[PDB]
């Protein structure tokens, strides 16, 4: 039996940034839900449309796992119907989103003395994004009524900004590794489910 | 693309960079204050230089969004803070001269060294030395020698620099669209734009004088009592109807009358409440003190403190291996970081200082959600007010009885209440006239109502008339007595102490009324009261986002600073003083002088 590899997403050495998050599909395998209940300190295990205990055995078509890390007081925006910097310009979830969100502290792994400036998010955008839409553009955001021609200056700002995580930060500014799951059903026969 | 959106986006960037830069600077300063070394001082200096350069660059770039076309009243204050020119608007030579003058004055004050006229080398500085003489000595001549020497070998060297400093600061203030430096200083209390909560910069003087007028009778009675009890220690140096000499006030400048309790005690045979022995005989440490104060804060509804406080904060002297500055301060590094630096000992004074610093930390945690520029008190007299009101409740006998440091069968007599009230009055009521007089003199000098040749004359006339203190030796136009104080040699304000003293008792009275307390206000404990905690937290969370008038009304229900709650605090002491002063004279005569 080929078990669903729910062991590389939760145990990766490095995680992606908020503005460019990884998405690895899981299919053609029997799913388990015990290798996920470990790592006892879990900041949030909320689910929408499904129950955690009921999630033991259901048949679906494809499972998507998205990997990124934000600060402590931003997990609240990984929920449907939320507005903010991470919801508008980084990751939007639909109002009919079905799945669960898992968040846990990662201060030991993702913090360095002197700062960790390898994790970046988008600050300003000209508009918003539809659900499940990414944008890796690095153009200059124009805050005025003249074009900057691609160089920072007056009314010209660099969009991305580093987090600068440090081990001495508070619980709201500490890094928090977040994994979301989306369950979809198609006309194809259901195969991705365990015994 | 209106100006409002350009200001909004610019403020967002500025905040997101300022958090990181200020965190770096604060961490460097904290490391220096814990580790006194050369590498850490170099790192702190580098971080401070980077922060100052970034602040100057952003302030220069933020001047292009005029205030007249922005209507939100919350981005108004951020842009007002960022657009302050300060010394920047000046020629390079003038700014260099101003900085040189300030550095020279600070160095002269810090490296002040007077020498006794008997042997050339045993000279004493201010701290220690002269302070110990002026605090713990009863000799008339030694105190006079110290008082005159400090103002003759330090103040004489500050007047030529102070004149040029006044001229340059006045020119800068006028160039910054003000009328004088005093108005620039008063600008902190200014409120403009909000209907019904406005406060002109000129209204400050009127309110201060109006409050001092009602202060006057209690201070007169306390002055008479202190003079009556000071004639016993100095039989042939004080007139029964005259003014108090300036070198017998227990302090170098007469700022506080605290050191006079040994001579002006009402009932000497009855000791004050001291729980140091009970603290020692119950195996108490710094951790227990801070846990008890945290429990007291949780008792009123305020939350626990972060897990990071207990690990990253130092509460004891490291030892001889390390060197740290033993000064109790509350640190808000930002980004969820809260630390307290204190060399805690097993003492009641440290027990109350812990409550003070935790009140500071609670205030800092209250407005953590505000933008960076608004993360401060409502005005310059709000943080210390919270500290005092948080420390006042901890010294009540019932609070000490509830936590086990007082015997359950300890009856409180009304004599100890009088002793405690006199102790409080010697340090709270005896400083308001001094602060008011100093600030009024500085304001009038900045305005120009006092010409350069009448500085000392006006200063001593005001001290004789308002405070009730007379110089022991005549002073001509070469001395600069105001410059001898730390807050004048170094550029700092002084009205904040008066304003905070008047706010703290308003806050205490409001909270005690909200706690359904019955009896005198000086016997009030706000423990086990959620209503007082909510009432305080309603104002604590605003920060600078609202005018201080609204913040004050959110707690006390009054639109303006008052003096009635303070007089209610000292009502039993006032009645006792009136009874004891029936055979004496209340008031003073300006004419009498010790050298007359
Ligand atoms: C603050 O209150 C606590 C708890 O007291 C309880 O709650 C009150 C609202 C009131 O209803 C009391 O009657 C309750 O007992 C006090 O802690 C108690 O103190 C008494 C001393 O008489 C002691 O016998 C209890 O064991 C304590 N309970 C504990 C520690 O859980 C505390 O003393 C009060 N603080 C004051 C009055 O300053
Ligand atoms: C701070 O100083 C700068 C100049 O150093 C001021 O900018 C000038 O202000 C005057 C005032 O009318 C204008 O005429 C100029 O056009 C401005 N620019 C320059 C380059 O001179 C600035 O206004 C000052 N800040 C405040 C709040 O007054
Ligand atoms: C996660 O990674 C750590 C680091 O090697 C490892 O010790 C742990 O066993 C891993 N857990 C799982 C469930 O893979
Ligand atoms: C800084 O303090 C720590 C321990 O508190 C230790 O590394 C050392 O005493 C100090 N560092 C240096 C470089 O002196
Ligand atoms: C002021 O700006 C803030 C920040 O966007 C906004 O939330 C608020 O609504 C503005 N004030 C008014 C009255 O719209
Ligand atoms: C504060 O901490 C104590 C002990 O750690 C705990 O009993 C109490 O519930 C905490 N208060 C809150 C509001 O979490
Ligand atoms: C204290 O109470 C006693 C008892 O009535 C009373 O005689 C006395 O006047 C009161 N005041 C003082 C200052 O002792
Ligand atoms: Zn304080």
């Amino acid at each position: 039996t080929n078990l669903c590899p729910f062991d590389e997403v939760f145990n990766a050495t490095t995680f992606a940034s908020v503005y460019a998050w990884n998405r690895k599909r899981i299919s053609n395998c029997v799913a388990d839900y015990s290798v996920l209940y470990n790592f006892a300190p879990f900041f949030a295990f909320k689910c929408y449309g499904v129950s955690p205990t009921k999630l033991n055995d259901l048949c679906f078509t494809n499972v998507y796992a998205d990997s990124f890390v934000i600060r402590g007081n931003e997990v609240s925006q990984i929920a449907p119907g939320q507005t903010g910097n991470i919801a508008d310009y980084n990751y939007k979830l639909p109002d009919d989103f079905t799945g669960c969100v898992i968040a846990w502290n990662s201060n030991k792994l993702d913090s360095k003395v002197g700062g960790n400036y390898n994790y970046r998010y988008r600050l300003f955008r000209k508009s918003n994004l539809k659900p499940f839409e990414r944008d890796i553009s690095t153009e200059i955001y124009q805050a005025g009524n003249k074009p900057c021609n691609g160089v920072a200056g007056v009314n010209c700002y660099f969009p991305l900004q580093s987090y600068g995580f440090r081990p001495t930060y508070g619980v709201g500014h500490q890094p928090y590794r977040v994994v979301v799951l989306s369950f979809e059903l198609l006309h194809a026969p259901a195969t991705v489910c365990g015994p | 693309s209106t100006i409002e959106e350009q200001a909004k986006t610019f403020l967002d960037k500025f905040n997101h960079e300022a958090e990181d830069l200020f965190y770096q600077s604060s961490l460097a300063s904290w490391n220096y204050n814990t580790n006194i070394t050369e590498e850490n001082v170099q790192n702190m200096n580098n971080a401070g230089d980077k922060w100052s350069a970034f602040l100057k660059e952003q302030s220069t770039l933020a001047q292009m969004y005029p205030l007249q076309e922005i209507q939100n009243l919350t981005v108004k204050l951020q842009l007002q803070a960022l657009q302050q020119n300060g010394s920047s608007v000046l020629s390079e030579d003038k700014s260099k001269r101003l900085n040189t003058i300030l550095n020279t004055m600070s160095t002269i004050y810090s490296t002040g060294k007077v020498c006794n006229p008997d042997n050339p080398q045993e000279c004493l500085l201010l701290e220690p030395g002269l302070n110990e003489i002026m605090a713990n000595s009863l000799d008339y001549n030694e105190r006079l020698w110290a008082w005159e020497s400090w103002r003759s070998e330090v103040g004489k060297q500050l007047r030529p620099l102070y004149e040029e400093y006044v001229v340059l600061k006045n020119e800068m203030a006028r160039a910054n669209h003000y009328e004088d430096y005093g108005d620039y200083w008063r600008g902190d209390y200014e409120v403009n734009g909000v209907d019904g909560y406005d406060y002109s910069r000129g209204q400050l003087i009127e309110d201060v004088e109006h409050t001092f007028e009602e202060i006057k009778p209690l201070y007169e009675h306390l002055h008479a009592y202190v003079r009556a009890k000071l004639m016993n220690a100095y039989p042939s140096y004080i007139s029964p109807i005259g003014c108090l000499p300036a070198h017998l006030l227990g302090d170098m400048w007469g700022r506080f009358w605290t050191n006079l309790y040994s001579l002006t005690v009402p009932f000497g045979q009855k000791p004050n409440i001291d729980v140091t022995d009970a603290m020692v005989d119950q195996a108490w440490d710094a951790q227990r003190i801070f846990k008890e104060a945290e429990k007291f804060f949780v008792s009123v509804g305020l939350p626990n403190m972060t897990q990071g406080f207990w690990e990253n904060s130092m509460l004891t002297d490291p030892g001889n291996v390390q060197k740290a500055v033993c000064h109790p301060t509350a640190w808000d590094l930002g980004k969820g970081d809260f630390r307290i630096l204190m060399c805690t000992k097993v003492t009641m004074d440290d027990f109350l200082t812990a409550h003070h610093e935790m009140g500071h930390i609670q205030y800092d945690m209250a407005y953590a959600a505000q933008p960076f520029l608004l993360r401060n008190g409502a005005n310059e007299g709000f943080h210390e007010a919270v500290g005092e009101i948080m420390s006042l409740s901890a010294a009540t006998p019932k609070h000490l009885k509830s936590i086990g440091l007082l015997s359950p069968d300890f009856q409180e007599d009304n004599e100890t209440e009088i002793n405690f009230l006199l102790k409080q009055a010697l340090t709270i009521v005896g400083t308001l006239p001094f602060t008011y007089m100093l600030e009024k003199w500085r304001w009038m000098v900045f305005k120009g109502e006092i010409p350069k040749d009448q500085w000392m004359k006006k200063w001593w006339e005001m001290k004789r008339e308002i405070v009730g203190v007379v110089e022991p030796v005549p002073h001509d136009e070469t001395y600069c007595d105001p410059a001898s104080l730390f807050h004048v040699s170094n550029d700092y304000s002084f009205i904040r102490y008066y304003t905070r003293t008047l706010y703290q008792f308003q806050f205490q009275e409001a909270l005690c009324q909200a706690a359904k307390h019955e009896g005198p206000l000086h016997k009030c404990d706000i423990s086990n009261s959620t209503e007082a905690g909510q009432k305080l937290f309603n104002m604590l969370r605003l920060g600078k986002s609202e005018p201080w008038t609204l913040a004050l009304e959110n707690v006390v229900g009054a639109k303006n600073m008052n003096v009635r709650p303070l007089l209610n605090y000292f009502e039993p002491l006032f009645t006792w003083l009136k009874d004891q002063n029936k055979n004496s004279f209340v008031g003073w005569s300006t004419d009498w002088s010790p050298y007359a």
